[PDB]
RNA sequence: AUGCCCCGAAACCCCCGGGCUACACGCGCGCUACAAUGGGCGGGACAAUGGGACCCGACCCCGAAAGGGGAAGGGAAUCCCCUAAACCCGCCCUCAGUUCGGAUCGCGGGCUGCAACUCGCCCGCGUGAAGCUGGAAUCCCUAGUACCCGCGUGUCAUCAUCGCGC
RNA sequence: CUCAGGCGGGUCAGGAAUCCGCCGUAGAGUGCAAGGGCAAAAGCCGGCCUGACUGGACCCGUAACAGAGGCGGGUCCAGC
């Protein structure tokens, strides 16, 4: 089925301005947008806008894990820092309104081995 | 999908009246999978939905993985024929959207599908005895003179010209009622 | 009058010796608060023993459950205040509610979010400590 | 604070991101409960210690709640936090995994903070896991003490099942 | 009434549960070894029954040709 967010299609979401996107988004994202964007986030937006317009062909890397995905960021690969490397994340329509850091896991899955000598009172 | 032979095969159906087939039987199966009170619930459900008695299809061979034993009544089935079969097929096909997968048709123009919940004049009377809702529905077509291979006396084999095909079956379904899809 | 020991509302059998509030509570998707809300909207005394309900009253309850908001229920007392797809206010009952929650978790797992990963792994998702508690084995 | 040894363009100094918050498992100390010596609803009474300047904030208006806007007085025996709970009266529940239990999750609305996903707190509706009194063993306490029940403060931009007192 | 096995289709259902079509000379089954025989049956599913009976005759095999106590089998008459 065609993707829709709050009954709006992707083209409508792109055409909508920042205030309407904030209205659509949940309380946390709306509050973040209302407060504003930090200078690093503004630089990230400038890079994404240039890439979309077609004058930035290099991969996009950033440390901004607290950034919320916007519809204009759909269709791009962003390399998000996770502490050690820049893991790639492909922006999808269903990921709008989520924090960019949710898709860049930091820790690793644990495969517990045999318990040590001190793991028990014996 | 798109059938390319619709026009000339329409000329054919109209030119030869006896070449027009019909739904000889619609078979509905309830694969309960266990011989419990759910089996009786499904039996009464199909009894009040169709109007004729059920059949206790027993299990062939024993399999402990599925929790079955040979000869255990597992599933039930019912066969519908005639104008009442026509009406039941219409209501069932309306239950879900009037769309059939174009690939579901057999080689001999036989089609069928499955419904995972009663929705056809269903009646919310399911809390008393329901829970095993779900039904495999398959329809069989036939040009009129196919009882030659069924009659005991002077039984014979129908030629390949006189038997249905996938395209003819789907076009017949389209012409009578409902539409096909591209299944992707 | 006709005191029914068992009454079926919204496809779930309700007790006949229990008040209407807690009787409606038997349906997944409705609790004591929302049941009282529904009774007050329908105009039925919440304290009546379930079983005295008539066909008209049962159908009225069904309609209220179908469209709680249009019947006066506040938009902030519903189960789904803002549908992800349609963008309207909905209240889901039993099977539809289960499908909606399953779809939400499946969407998370599909987008590969942290909360989806944690859902599939079966570990806490809301930011708890897993060193001393949550021992399932 | 300091002896010797060591690093001394690095172990020194700043900045960004992550971690200290992981999780088959063993343990200490606690909170909540396993209900009638009670749960819910409406109503009716009673404190003290302390703190308050980007601070406490009466009072008024909006909101269903969280919360939002204006704003008097108070440098504090003058104003605020501050009309606590246990307890009492009337009604429903009548021994049941329930109108006990409140983990675990969905959606949505807010506050602080430059920043809330890793990794904060708050409120609405929905959901409803173990638990029906506990083996060997083991701990505190001699009077306004023990038990029961709430409040102030230190940490604090937000966060108290925590320490110190009432 | 027709089997085994296979091809195409169908909600849970997956290699394998129950179902709808086509092909299918027996590749199945027939209590048990092997061989032989069996497809509108000798196989699968049902209805009724107890000829798995009584009194007898003759004949073949064990034992060719070529002798036999005991035993197995075949063709019949009568009774019920």
């Amino acid at each position: 089925k065609e993707f829709r967010y709050r009954g709006y299609t992707l083209e409508q979401l792109m055409n909508m301005s920042l205030e309407e996107l904030a209205r659509l988004f949940p309380a946390r994202q709306r509050r973040s947008l209302k407060r504003g964007l930090t200078p690093e986030q503004k630089k990230l937006l400038r890079k994404i806008r240039l890439a979309k317009k077609g004058k930035y062909k290099k991969p996009i890397r950033t440390h901004c894990r607290d950034m919320i995905i916007l519809p204009e960021m759909v269709g791009l690969t962003i390399y998000v820092h996770n502490g050690k490397e820049f893991v790639p994340v492909e922006i999808k329509p269903e990921m709008i309104g989520h924090y960019l850091g949710e898709f860049a896991p930091t820790r690793k899955k644990v495969e517990h081995g045999a318990p040590g000598v001190g793991a028990t009172r014996s | 999908v798109e059938i390319p032979n619709k026009e000339q095969i329409l000329a054919d159906w109209e030119a030869h009246p006896m070449r027009r087939p019909r739904i000889e039987k619609v078979t509905i199966n309830i694969g309960v999978g266990e011989s419990g009170e759910r089996l009786t619930k499904a039996e009464i459900m199909l009894q009040q939905l169709t109007g004729q008695k059920p059949i206790r299809r027993k299990a062939k061979k024993t399999n402990r993985d599925f929790g079955i034993r040979r000869g255990e009544p597992i599933a039930v089935k019912v066969t519908l024929r005639g104008p009442k079969a026509y009406e039941l097929l219409k209501r069932l096909l309306a239950a879900v959207d009037n769309r059939l997968k174009a690939s579901s048709f057999d080689e001999h123009g036989n089609v069928c599908f499955g419904i995972e919940e009663h929705i056809n004049i269903p009646g919310v009377e399911y809390d008393p005895e329901i829970g095993i809702f779900g039904m495999d529905v398959c329809v069989t077509l036939e040009r009129p003179g196919f009882r030659v291979a069924r009659r005991k006396r002077k039984r014979a084999k129908i030629p390949t010209r006189h038997k249905l095909t996938k395209e003819e079956g789907m076009v017949y379904m389209m012409e009578e009622f409902g539409v096909e899809i591209v299944e992707g | 009058a006709n005191f029914r020991h068992i009454v079926r509302v919204a496809g779930v059998d309700l007790d006949g010796n229990k008040q209407l509030r807690w009787a409606l509570t038997a349906i997944k998707g409705i609790g004591i608060n929302f049941a009282t809300m529904v009774c007050r909207v329908a105009g039925l005394d919440p304290f009546m023993k379930a079983g005295y309900l008539t066909d008209e009253q049962v159908k009225k309850i069904e309609e209220i459950l179908a469209d709680p908001v249009a019947h006066g229920i506040p938009r902030w007392a519903v189960n789904r205040p803002k549908d992800y797809e349609t963008g309207r206010d909905l209240h889901l009952i039993t099977a539809k509610l289960d499908m909606a929650i399953r779809e939400d978790i499946m969407r998370l797992r599909r987008i590969r979010a942290y909360r989806g990963i944690r859902h599939e792994l079966g570990l806490p998702v809301r930011g708890q400590r897993t060193r001393s508690n949550f021992r399932r084995g």
